[PDB]
């Protein structure tokens, strides 16, 4: 359901973009964010690995945001791979994409349907994410996210949900 | 419904492991391939929490999903984790994994006086790199019967 | 906040016991947690410059060896744009699959990379397993940066991984102009007439 | 929080009589090693100390297992939780805490009754030879330390010798660490 | 009723004489140290300790053995006064007969340290009375490794040594001294054995 932290980390490792709005504090801001999303890339990929001898993904519309970006059931693209962590105090979200980007939302609401509302949610920041970042000169492939516009156009997506 | 079943010690050894389908209980062949990763897994995500963890009462992994299967964990004071790999369909099986610890675990192995209380074999080769195992027979046996309802 | 402007990611690979992590540890500030390597493997320290006015971010990556890490591995160098391969002088079987990692690294890293090579512990000066000038000619003719890397009372990382970050950025530091943003006019009453 | 949960353990514990067993036994197993040492008072502290440390560390995963607790780390918490729900539910008594240090660390844990030393009397020859209760002093060592803490405990004073109470002087030396599960590649 | 104190605690205590018991003869002052307020004392624990014992010399088992009985009796006879005056009508002291005293102890003394009766007793009416149960309670929860199980008998037999001295202290209250032995004994259905003389 809900979401507190918008983490978008890159295709090789280490993040691209991350805002923990309404933190209401200043929290802990440097390089431990770049170790926490390189190590989430690499726990994501050793949860490939192990798979035991076994050997879905359909969301809907729910009308988040409030016309909006998508109408249709969809597939995803990871199968063996990390999808949700879950503990007491948050609940950790994260999604990739087809060609490798994932997205990470840390949750501070806790306790299948909140995957069904989260991944409506994750797209609906992909496509901001392939409108207003993909179609910028000034930002060149693999560096941070440094436009200002892309901050007030998930904001206002983001307390349309909370 | 459950896929494998482990133990994890305070000195990072995999001390019991049952894989389904009629597998082994035992760590001859798919030992390493998984064991000492999945403790990594755990052991990493565990650190990230603590990191992230506001209030005083710091937390722990309750679940970790993938597309196709779950992480399920209990992890107790003592340094001893109980970690299951599930099925969907149905919810936290945190009550069963605390069942285990309260009435098979302290009733046949902290209990049990014969066999150690397994915290090393006492060497320096025991910090993660030194195998052993339990097998108390009456253990295997009630802790078999007790997830064989769940297929 | 974050405020810098590019970053880089840097593999350091080699075998095991070739002294890759106190080499690391000494020369990266710090990288604020000690953690522990081999629980997901590769371990990974930042380090900032800057080049040309732009301010750079530098994550180094060195990868350990313990052979169940196979698939594992050859994911994380993918997307690797920086990269060192560290040998020992003092042992010589390193240098027999030197060659190997570096034909893994030209596999799956990126299009272009710049690989270092660099010879840990010339402290032991009195134990040269393999000698410099066959190292150094094996640089020549395969475009690698080459550093004594000498352990302890040295600055030969200081200056070479510098230079590693002046030629992987002009590889990747493409053009910009001006951002000074000063054309003002126009502060009327507006007689409109549309 | 704590009492009411201690007292909920209290309503589906298995229990016994506490008069009539049990200082019987502990009284015996001490009455053994006044004889088979063949009345030496120095030596039998050191052997219940050993002997209860051996004790402790099986009951430590059991009292976990009992009720749902956390690795406590700060000295407040373990005082409270030994004071609340360690001893009301194994021994159904309940110490309090004074004495306490500077800087959180080393306090005291008067007993007020005591189910190990109940109704004995001591003889003459181990007025300053004896500590009697000194299988607590081996559980709370050897109990301690597998929650990953690091402590030291003895007896301060006894009421079989001296009119003061029955207190241990527990003492946080460090806190031990959790190890990385390699030497190295 | 009484005050009360909880059974985990003391069945776990009643478990491990025997490692104090070889910890007391083998001791007489691969083994382990610790630390306390500038000492040191010597450790070695419980599964390092009942294993020496099955790598025994026979006179220091049997020197073992009279202790784990010495125990016994010590509980026993300390015991009965207080099970007296719990009831303990209808029998004497010299005590012509013997089924009422044992009518006695299985109603009485085992429901006080194991909570059911001794739920089998044979008469052979010249004086050797059977007394079988079925699930003894501390040995309810020790096992060997994976189908070992006949040198786990052998490596157990110790931990009846306490039911020699029960039945010692207990007929020593009212008067003399007898003669003990243990059997294993295995049910019909879903043992321990022991005589009178």
């Amino acid at each position: 359901m809900a979401i507190e932290t918008i983490l978008v980390i890159n295709k090789s490792g280490g993040l691209i973009y991350q805002r923990n709005f309404t933190n209401d504090e200043q929290k802990l801001n440097s390089n431990e964010y770049l170790i926490l999303a390189s190590t989430l890339h690499g726990v994501f990929a050793i949860a490939s690995q192990l798979t035991p001898k076994a050997l879905n993904t359909i969301p809907y519309i729910p009308y988040v945001g409030m016309d909006d970006f998508f109408k249709e059931p969809f597939t995803n693209w990871n199968k063996s791979g990390l999808r949700q962590l879950c503990t007491d105090q948050f609940t950790m979200f994260i999604y990739q994409t087809l060609t490798g980007l994932k997205f990470v939302a840390i949750s501070s609401s806790v306790m299948n349907l909140a995957i069904q509302i989260a991944d409506n949610f994750l797209r609906k920041v992909y496509c901001l994410y392939s409108d207003y970042v993909m179609k910028d000169p000034s930002y060149s492939m693999e560096m941070p996210i440094r436009s200002n516009l892309f901050d007030e156009k998930v904001k206002k997506m983001v307390e349309n949900l909370q | 419904g459950i896929y494998s079943f482990w133990i994890f010690d305070r000195h990072c050894n995999c001390i019991f492991d049952r894989e389904w389908t009629l597998a082994s209980n035992s760590a001859s062949k798919q030992n390493e391939e998984d064991a000492k990763l999945l403790y990594g897994m755990i052991f990493s995500l565990r650190s990230i929490t603590q990191k992230l963890s506001k209030g005083s009462v710091k937390n722990d992994i309750r679940s970790i999903s993938t597309g196709k299967y779950r992480v399920h964990t209990y992890c107790t004071a003592s340094g001893l984790w109980f970690v299951l790999l599930s099925d969907f369909k149905q919810q936290s099986y945190t009550q069963v994994l605390q069942y285990i610890y309260s009435h098979i675990y302290v009733k046949y192995v902290s209990n049990n006086l014969l066999s150690p209380y397994d915290f090393a074999e006492n060497e320096n080769e025991m910090r993660g790199q030194g195998t052993r195992k339990i097998t108390n027979r009456n253990f295997i046996s009630v802790l078999e019967s007790f997830l064989a309802p769940m297929v | 906040g974050y405020d810098y402007d590019y970053l880089f990611k840097i593999v350091l690979i080699g075998d095991s016991g070739v002294g890759k992590s106190n080499l690391l540890s000494r020369f990266t500030t710090d990288e604020f947690n000690i953690e522990s390597k081999s629980t997901i493997g590769v371990e990974f320290a930042t380090r900032t410059i800057e080049v040309e006015n732009k301010k750079i971010k530098a994550q180094i990556w060195d990868t350990a060896g313990q052979e169940r890490y196979r698939a594992i591995t050859s994911a994380y160098y993918r997307g690797a744009v920086g990269a060192l391969i560290v040998y020992d002088i003092s042992k010589s079987s390193s240098y027999e699959n030197c060659n190997h990692w570096l034909t893994e690294l030209r596999e799956n890293a990126d299009d272009n990379v710049a690989v270092g090579l660099i010879g840990n512990k010339s402290d032991l000066a009195h134990l040269r397993a393999v000698p410099t000038d066959e190292a150094k000619n094996f640089a020549m003719e395969n475009q690698m940066l080459f550093t004594e890397t000498s352990a302890l009372n040295s600055d030969n990382v200081d200056k070479a991984f510098r230079e590693l970050i002046v030629a992987i950025f002009q590889m990747v530091s493409k053009h910009q102009v001006d951002l000074s943003g000063s054309g003002t006019n126009n502060m009327g009453s507006n007689g409109a007439p549309k | 929080s704590l009492k009411a949960m201690g007292e909920e353990i209290w309503k589906n514990k298995t229990e016994k009589i506490n008069t009539e067993l049990f200082t019987l036994t502990y009284g015996s197993i001490v009455a053994q090693l006044c004889q088979d040492y063949e009345r030496d008072f120095n030596k039998v502290n050191d052997h219940l100390y050993s002997m209860g440390y051996n004790i402790g560390c099986r009951l430590i995963e059991d009292f976990l297992a009992r009720t749902a607790l956390p690795r406590c780390e700060n000295l407040v918490k373990t005082s409270e939780v030994l004071s609340k729900c360690a001893f009301k539910i194994f021994l159904n008594i309940t110490p309090n805490i004074t004495n306490w240090s500077h800087n959180k660390d080393t306090f005291s844990l008067i007993l007020d009754e005591n189910p190990l030393a109940d109704f004995v009397e001591l003889p003459m020859d181990a007025m300053k030879s004896l500590w009697y209760s000194n299988i607590l002093c081996g559980v709370l060592k050897g109990s301690l330390e597998m929650v990953q803490l690091d402590c030291d405990v003895w007896f301060v004073s006894d009421i079989l010798r001296g009119d003061s109470q029955t207190e241990i002087k527990v003492k946080l030396n460090r806190i031990l660490k959790d190890e990385i599960p390699i030497g190295e590649d | 009723s009484l005050p009360k104190v909880s059974q985990s605690v003391y069945q776990m205590l009643l478990n491990e004489m025997v490692p104090l018991a070889m910890g007391i003869e083998r001791q007489i002052s691969i083994k382990r140290l610790k630390i306390e307020e500038h000492h040191t004392v010597d450790i070695i624990r419980s599964h390092n300790l009942i294993h020496e014992l099955y790598k025994a010399d026979e006179e220091e088992k049997e020197k073992v053995l009279a202790r784990l009985r010495n125990i016994g009796f010590q509980i026993g006879l300390k015991l009965s006064e207080l099970l007296i005056f719990s009831n303990n009508p209808n029998l004497k002291f010299k005590e012509m007969d013997l089924l009422l005293i044992m009518k006695f102890i299985c109603r009485d003394v085992w429901k006080q340290i194991f909570g059911k009766q001794i739920d089998n007793l044979k008469t052979n009416h010249r004086g050797t009375f059977y007394l079988l149960d079925y699930d003894y309670r501390p040995i309810q929860s020790f096992s060997l490794e994976e189908d070992a199980k006949n040198e786990e008998l052998k490596m157990i037999e110790p931990f009846l040594e306490i039911p020699v001295g029960i039945i010692r202290g207990v007929l020593s209250s009212l008067g003399y001294s007898s003669e003990e032995v243990i059997c294993l004994a295995s049910f019909i259905d879903r043992g321990v054995s022991f005589h009178v003389q």
